[PDB]
RNA sequence: AGAAGACGGUCGAACUUGACUAUCUAGAGGAAGUAAAAGUCGUAACAAGGUUUCCGUAGGUGAACCUGCGGAAGGAUCAUUA
RNA sequence: AGGUUCGAAGACGAUCAGAUACCGUCGUAGUUCCGACCAUAAACGAUGCCGACUGGCGAUGCGGCGGCGUUAUUCCCAUGACCCGCCGGGCAGCUUCCGGGAAACCAAAGUCUUUGGGUUCCGGGGGGAGUAUGGUUGCAAAGCUGAAACUUAAAGGAAUUGACGG
RNA sequence: UAGCGUAUAUUAAAGUUGCUGCAGUUAAAAAGCUCGUAGUUGGAUCUUGGGAGCGGGCGUCCCCGCCCUCUCGGCGGGGCCCGAAGCAUUUACUUUGAAAAAAUUAGAGUGUUCAAAGCAGGCCCGAGCCGCCUGGAUACCGCAGCUAGGAAUAAUGGAAUAGGA
RNA sequence: GGUGACCACGGGUGACGGGGAAUCAGGGUUCGAUUCCGGAGAGGGAGCCUGAGAAACGGCUACCACAUCCAAGGAAGGCAGCA
């Protein structure tokens, strides 16, 4: 009934960012969510975040900065080769100057610039700009 | 029950049974010698093939087939049709336009030697390619792996 | 929502964060197991044993006291029920509806509800078959189910 | 919505072809009823023999007599009606002449105020109709 | 050493007959749809269209249609008072 | 089985140029019950189901929790009637530059070129036509599945101004 | 413009077939309603920061080396050493390596007099010069199969009547 | 026994397959009888001889369909090779 926790997390982030809010509670937590948020936070689009440990799946309270436009997900995790990364960059990103595609590779969860740097492909998680 | 259930005498062609059995031997117990071979590719000969008494001329260990070509795998679905079973091989077929997959399957009939005794539906078998053994059989069972079992009620 | 109802109800138990046994509970693990054994020999289900132990003995969760769960304790003692209790109760309800329905043949609502109950029985039995709790040849037969239940 | 699953290619492709049968052009091209019904049989032109000279009244609000001919094709000898376009070009065509006939522009659809006419005459017996109209050549007499 | 020839077997064209199947085609008569309408008869619908309209079902009548039983508002009422 | 009342068909009386109608009088089948068929409705919210997020407000129905007081038995604690709130699940309402939409409008019909949560059914200009034919279900009436030839340049939706309205 | 018109098939236009990427209140379009098997999809959780020198600057960034196993090591028992065997699941995925005819396509070189082409050509001769230099590359070749690294994501497996290591 | 809603079996194709061709954001939609590779056939079916190799057709035998010469007893045919 909830097939994707990353999709719902990024939708909640997107909706509350569009409403002008300053913090978001992301209700079910997972480490894919944490790695995605760590990429987004290292690139400067969101602020600090805090994981709340109950003995079920946790919760995350994210601090927003006002620098986020759209953080959507790609609904099947399509397997992407390095040859095809340009095509996804053109379809998904608003320009060649900013915006990132988050892949999961065997080297970890990372943005597409780092994935081209480390000469690896993987499955696409989502985008943000 | 016995192995001689056919109209012709069943024997391994490379074993001479009438080797001048004289008074210096015991009557009994005598046990006629068994021909078996080691197939390559790191596949162990089962012990039931070593001291079994079956005669099977299409058995990869005690018969006249040689394994060469492709090594495949599948799941047992039918165990009728004596000394032969039907396995199912599932796979995903890529379709470029929708850049997604679809699920396909193929059955092949394989020869199951009687050195594999406890084989059930749902078991995973390893098959090796041999020469054509019948109209539709081209593979031969080399190894049987049980699936989620080994414990019963 | 519900499997076979249009209900989006949200009511359930909220287990607390602290898993430690409270200091006021002067009951160790083995005598709590003995209470479990007594109640199970009295003919109670694990739900009922947990309800009684919570209501009038101070044991909020036996998993935090003993270390494992009620049905595991009963199985280790060798006196766990032969059918799972939820499948048992579903079959009991099906038998009640079927008996009512054969004396009242114009109840089309009960016919609809019996269809729902038996669908739930079959889904549950398929699950228990995959987990080897039921024999693989087990089958809910309506004609012989009443001799199994109540 | 549509199914997006990674293993849903068969559902997507089967649905697409089942739904491709629902547009007019794909069905017209791929069913074969239209190819059997039209007199040219997939050809672009055809030869025939004039049976009589007719005039068809134009559709309202226009008012004229459009000069046509009744033509029976040499292969598959169906009978069609073909327009004879220009100001005096009907007088060139004599009865029992042997014309070439083309489409009239809209791929088997009627054109203009001429009701039910899908063909036009090009090259009444072998001298072309434009050369006859422009005086370039004359009837082979 | 052996040719013609012959009994049998085996492949088996072809012909006759029968069935099935696909395509194309004749037909007294009947019943439609499009048109060209610029005829005759009425006025069913669009306004409360002069009986509010429409759906399902059933019967009836030159024709549009009418009537019965349930339903809808896409109604001509978002409303009617202790 | 039963048939009170209504009342398709039918008869008559009116009205009308006509009136197989509307109005009036009578009246069959039916309407009612039991048993068996039929599977259709503007069977409608003309809005698939499951899940998440995104404003405010006042009510209402059920359950629970908590509070000044009033009232009942009874004199007390309950328990009912009311009053003031909170939580959950419902049927709805008002309001809003959330956002959307061709607009009417819609807190979902939003979170859509900044386009991907899962999944089923289904449309592809108007007609011909839900027709022909084959199949299949039914006692029938009919239901389901379902073309083509041919024809046509618009048919439609929502709003605006006028004109007209028994 | 030495060419231009017409007929027809087909592609773009067509986000009017929609995977990317359309629609379904009122425009055409959600099955009357519920159950249900294939099909499709399915919650969270098991290794992470300090680690070893080269280390995009131990410079609190880090090319990057992580501070799998053992029976013969073959450079019955000495340090200089490395191979015979196997993988503590098996897959998908990703990167690499082999193999995928030529032609065609992309593309390097080369003044066909330019070009479309072609696969050719270029340099000294005061003449023995009894001739010298150079090319005829490279890429791409879906899926399936083979191979070697990674191991996040997704599937899967091991001890519960212990028939466990 | 074997196969099948992961579409068997049957029917159609104005279907020889492929390398490739047209279109041209990315996706895709159409086309490929046609000089290279593979297949198949020599009017239609069938059967053979010889040879390493053919079920050969610029080999033979037979039937069917066309068809040539004849003194009417017979005889000879095969352009989907180049013209
Ligand atoms: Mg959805
Ligand atoms: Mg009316
Ligand atoms: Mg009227
Ligand atoms: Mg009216
Ligand atoms: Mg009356
Ligand atoms: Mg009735
Ligand atoms: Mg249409
Ligand atoms: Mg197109
Ligand atoms: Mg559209
Ligand atoms: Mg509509
Ligand atoms: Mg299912
Ligand atoms: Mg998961
Ligand atoms: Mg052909
Ligand atoms: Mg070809
Ligand atoms: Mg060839
Ligand atoms: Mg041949
Ligand atoms: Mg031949």
């Amino acid at each position: 009934v909830r097939m994707n926790v990353l999709a719902d997390a990024l939708k909640s982030i997107n909706n509350a960012e569009k409403r002008g809010k300053r913090q978001v509670l992301i209700r079910p937590c997972s480490k894919v969510i944490v790695r995605f948020l760590t990429v987004m936070m290292k690139h400067g689009y969101i602020g600090e975040f805090e994981i709340i440990d109950d003995h079920r799946a946790g919760k995350i309270v994210v601090n927003l900065t006002g620098r986020l436009n759209k953080c959507g997900v790609i609904s099947p995790r399509f397997d992407v080769q390095l040859k095809d990364l340009e095509k996804w960059q053109n379809n998904l990103l608003p320009s060649r100057q900013f915006g990132f595609i988050v892949l999961t590779t065997s080297a970890g969860i990372m943005d597409h610039e780092e994935a081209r740097r480390k000469h690896t492909g993987g499955k696409i998680l989502g985008f943000f700009f | 029950a016995d192995i001689q259930t056919e109209r012709a005498y069943q024997k391994q062609p490379t074993i001479f049974q009438n080797k001048k059995r004289v008074l210096l031997g015991e009557t009994g117990k005598e046990k006629l010698p068994r021909y078996y071979k080691n197939i390559g590719l790191g596949f162990k000969t089962p012990k039931e093939a070593i001291e079994g008494t079956y005669i099977d001329k299409k058995c990869p260990f005690t018969g006249n087939v040689s394994i060469r070509g492709r090594i495949l795998s599948g799941v047992v679905t039918k165990m009728k049709m004596q000394r032969t079973i039907v396995i199912r091989r599932d796979y995903l077929h890529y379709i470029r336009k929708y850049n997604r997959f679809e699920k396909r399957h193929k059955n092949m009939s394989v020869h199951l030697s009687p050195c594999f005794r406890d084989v059930q539906i749902g078991d995973i078998v390893t098959v090796g390619e041999c020469r054509p053994l019948s109209k539709t059989v081209r593979f031969n069972v080399l190894k049987v792996t049980k699936a989620a079992g080994t414990k019963k009620q | 929502g519900r499997m076979h109802a249009p209900g989006k109800g949200l009511s359930q138990s909220a287990l607390p964060y602290r898993r430690s046994v409270p200091t006021w509970l002067k009951l160790t693990s083995d005598d709590v197991k003995e209470q479990i054994y007594k109640l199970a020999k009295k003919g109670l289900t694990p739900s009922q044993i947990g309800v009684i132990l919570r209501d009038s003995h101070g044991v909020a969760q036996v998993r935090f006291v003993t270390g494992n769960k009620i049905l595991r304790i009963l199985k280790s003692k060798g006196l766990a029920p032969d059918l799972p209790e939820d499948l048992y109760h579903l079959i009991k309800k099906a038998v009640a509806v079927r008996k009512h329905l054969e004396r009242n043949r114009k109840d089309k609502d009960a016919k609809f509800r019996l269809i729902l109950i038996e669908s739930r029985i079959h889904r549950l039995a398929r699950y228990y078959k995959t987990k080897r709790v039921l024999p693989p040849n087990w089958k809910y037969e309506s004609s012989t189910a009443s001799a199994l239940v109540a | 919505g549509k199914c997006r699953g990674l293993r849903t290619a068969r559902k997507l492709r089967s649905h697409r072809r089942d739904q491709k049968w629902h547009d007019k052009q794909y069905k017209k091209a791929h069913l074969g009823t239209a190819l059997k019904a039209n007199p040219f049989g997939g050809a672009s032109h055809a030869k025939g023999i004039v049976l009589e000279k007719v005039g068809v009244e134009a559709k309202q609000p226009n008012s004229a007599i459009r000069k046509c001919v009744r033509v029976q094709l040499i292969k598959n000898g169906k009978k069609i009606t073909a327009f004879v376009p220009n100001d005096g070009c009907l007088n060139f065509i004599e009865e029992n002449d042997e014309v070439l006939v083309a489409g009239f522009g809209r791929k088997g659809h009627a054109v203009g105020d001429i009701p039910g006419v899908r063909f036009k005459v090009v090259k009444v017996a072998n001298v072309s109709l434009l050369a006859l109209y422009k005086g370039k050549k004359e009837r082979p007499r």
